[PDB]
């Protein structure tokens, strides 16, 4: 077993700027043969991963010339000359030894587009769902970038945890705008006992966080 | 009248290939391709000697 | 790999039948393997097989848990690779990729550890679930339009899909007549194991009283077709 | 002599179902010692015909198992299990007597594959072509199927005959859709006396014919 | 049969020379024959000849017309067969195949009737015309693109090759760089004996004002090379 962590977060990559991701192996490679033994993979989410660089410094499987791995010993790295919209996906470096094959954490290399102000949306629960004993209110963000944002549900100046869920869409093919929907699921016995419900959105592209407040019982 | 089961990497170029198929190294074996709509020149022929 | 079978609800004490199929390809002279993946970032190699044409098949590489509870077999007559298990302790979500190694020659390989070249034939289509809950008919609720944001003459409306175990089709609006502003979001698994979906659409408020907006929800496993009209 | 007519000379057939063609012999061919004196032919249009079945019901020249023929007396038919894209080719019937071998008429073999909507194009005569005193307008059908159609030229709502010629390519290898172009040529005196020019396209997959109209005076 | 010799314009009162050329094959021990075809539907048999290896007598087999204005001759030393027409009463176009009878033996055959097995060695390469003695160079006219059919943003432009003789003219878009959407209709026979062709390519209108499409027309019998640019 070789400890191997790449970047357990999302790494912002601006278009037109080279991006490099590095990993280090606790055990020395090249023990079986003189050629370096590590494979580079790109896994775009949704359909299938794609192979870019196999062992050594070579090209295969129709990889573009922009991708170019380098390094030896306990110093490994990549190099992309120009990132694109199809380059979004998690990356892995994988050594060809240690049969108990442990894997690393993927790196998100999405294109860092220009900042856009989110279109915060609030949807009050309907009466048909209210009469069923379960009340669900959602907080929707539209046309925003970057994807990272702190979204929480506040009820009468009190933080709510464990009753909310997050849903995020993929990259748009028109303007690469994301849509974040935060669903708060709650029971009625905890719902009609309160009056004021609000959602908070904290975004780096906004000077101040936006919070929209509404009262139940109003159409 | 001799069969040789030696399915190793063929060394064509000067670069050695020990377990890795490079640009100058190719597998000597390649697969068949059979379809029912093929012509006379692509149909299978079972040969016994 | 083009299409593969297998999947469904299995008890932890039960067994799964995994089989990956493909098209005309060098199945015999290539080494295949099974890899499972977490919903987060990171895969995990779960099984592998050898090839009979190159040498004997007594060089199978196993971990501890997959030696204890898993096994892999090959038909050696068609394009099918089989993975079999008997015990399931902690295995909730996985993909079971039917990949293959890019090594048509076997050299300096023992039964413990030897290098492989590359993988380029990853396959998808095998989903695994453990929960004994069956399918449930989705609940469709209309979300009231409102003149929010910076457009007074434009309103945002949508439909909410609740209480469904399997994912339905994308919520088309007005039988697919409207495409501008139609957004469908991926589902999220709730506390009860049933997903939830929300689909929204933006239309000008001047046509709110003259145009009818109906969201269509079609559910493949339950064979349910629900068309709900949204009204203020 | 002998007459050899093909009663199913025109038939649309799609892959999946069998098709049959019949040829009739004016004179009896029962004089045989177990070897029926009749054979079938296949003529692939463009390079060379091919032989499927020789006298009797046997196999020769590496013909596939799909083609099979039978008959004894004044009855002959050809059996196909399923036609394909490589089976585009007319057929002929011939017997093995009457030294002046008079071949009969042939079939058409228009495959009844899924209908492709024609792409009607109009090509008004150019100014440089008008300087020569001859004006030619071409109505073009791009990627249309089935191959049979009816192209008519209308000038001032009057049908034109005897001055239009048609030309069609073979079956394609990517989408297998035919394409026909109709050339209508006229003198300058007959062209300047009228202004309304159009071409009418009649198609099997079209409920009503389509007419593309244009007028002289525009580029 | 591998290749053929002949093909040209001959007056009806002149002499016609047609022959077949062969290669490594059992040419001398079979009974070769000629097969002709009409542009209309329906073939016909024109001539037949056996070999002297079978027996001393030739067993000549003719129909009325050929018995009248045709003759045959076999070299019996090389791989060739000669067919000569002293007079041409009515013959417009003929493929004049070099088919081979699949019957290596002769039996129950007289000078009047004889069975024939089949033909399996058909060959093309001969085309005879009784047209005018002179050829004409092609005329290429650029066709203005129209963005009406198919995609709205795609306009189809082409080069109109007119008043050329004979059939073979070659058209290439951007010297072979532009191949997608390139379609070339075959030649058509006019009442005056001249031929016509239309060849168009579908290109988007966004790059129509920037990208230049130049067609190249070559006529090998007339030695004419035309490079025409198409603009709206």
């Amino acid at each position: 077993d070789i400890v191997l962590t790449q970047s357990p977060l999302s790494l912002p990559v601006t278009p037109g700027e080279p991006a490099s991701i590095s990993c280090r192996s606790s055990q020395s490679l090249l023990r079986s043969n003189g050629y370096n033994y590590l494979d580079w993979y790109l896994q775009k989410p949704g359909q299938s991963p794609h192979l870019l660089i196999y062992l050594g410094s070579n090209r295969a499987s129709g990889v573009p010339d922009r991708f170019s791995g380098s390094g030896s010993g306990t110093d490994f790295t990549l190099k992309i000359s120009r990132v694109e919209a199809e380059d979004v996906g998690v990356y892995y470096c994988m050594q060809a030894l240690q049969t108990p094959y442990t894997f690393g954490q993927g790196t998100n290399l999405e294109i860092k587009r220009t900042v856009a102000a989110p279109s915060v949306f609030i949807f009050p629960p309907s009466d048909e769902q209210l009469k069923s004993g379960t009340a669900s209110v959602v907080c929707l963000l539209n046309n925003f970038y970057p994807r990272e944002a702190k979204v929480q549900w506040k009820v009468d100046n009190a933080l709510q945890s464990g009753n909310s869920q997050e849903s995020v869409t993929e990259q748009d093919s028109k303007d690469s705008t994301y849509s974040l929907s935060s669903t708060l699921t709650l029971s009625k016995a905890d719902y009609e006992k309160h009056k004021v419900y609000a959602c908070e959105v904290t975004h780096q592209g906004l000077s101040s966080p936006v919070t929209k407040s509404f009262n139940r019982g109003e159409c | 009248f001799e069969r040789d089961i030696s399915t190793e990497i063929y060394q064509a170029g000067n670069k050695p290939c020990n377990g890795v198929a490079g640009f100058n190294c190719y597998f000597p074996l390649r697969s068949y391709s059979f379809r029912p709509t093929y012509g006379v020149g692509h149909q299978p022929y079972r040969v016994v000697v | 790999q083009l299409v593969e079978s297998g999947g469904g609800l299995v008890k932890p004490g039960g067994s799964l039948r995994l089989s990956c199929a493909a098209s005309g390809f060098s199945f015999i002279t290539y080494n295949m393997n099974w890899v499972r993946q977490a919903p987060g970032k990171g895969l995990e190699w779960v099984s592998s097989i050898s090839s009979n044409i190159l040498s004997s098949t007594s060089y199978i590489y196993y971990a501890d848990s997959v030696k204890g509870r898993f096994t892999i077999s090959r038909d050696d007559a068609a394009n099918s690779l089989f993975l079999q298990m008997n015990s399931l302790r902690v295995e909730d979500t996985a993909q079971y990729y039917c990949a293959r190694t890019r090594s048509r020659s076997v050299r300096n390989c023992t039964s413990a550890t030897c290098p492989v070249d590359a993988f380029d034939l990853w396959g998808q289509g095998t989903m695994v679930i453990v929960s004994s809950a069956s399918t449930k008919g989705p609940s469709v609720f209309p979300l009231a339009p409102s003149s929010k944001s910076t457009s007074g003459g434009t309103a945002a409306l949508g439909c909410l899909v609740k209480d469904y175990f399997p994912e339905p089709v994308t919520v088309s609006w007005n039988s697919g007549a409207l495409t501008s502003g139609v957004h469908t979001f991926p589902a999220v698994l709730q506390s009860s194991g049933l997903y939830s979906l929300s689909s929204v659409v933006t239309v000008p408020s001047s046509s709110l009283g003259t145009q009818t907006y109906i969201c269509n929800v079609n559910h493949k496993p339950s064979n349910t077709k629900v068309d709900k009209k949204v009204e203020p």
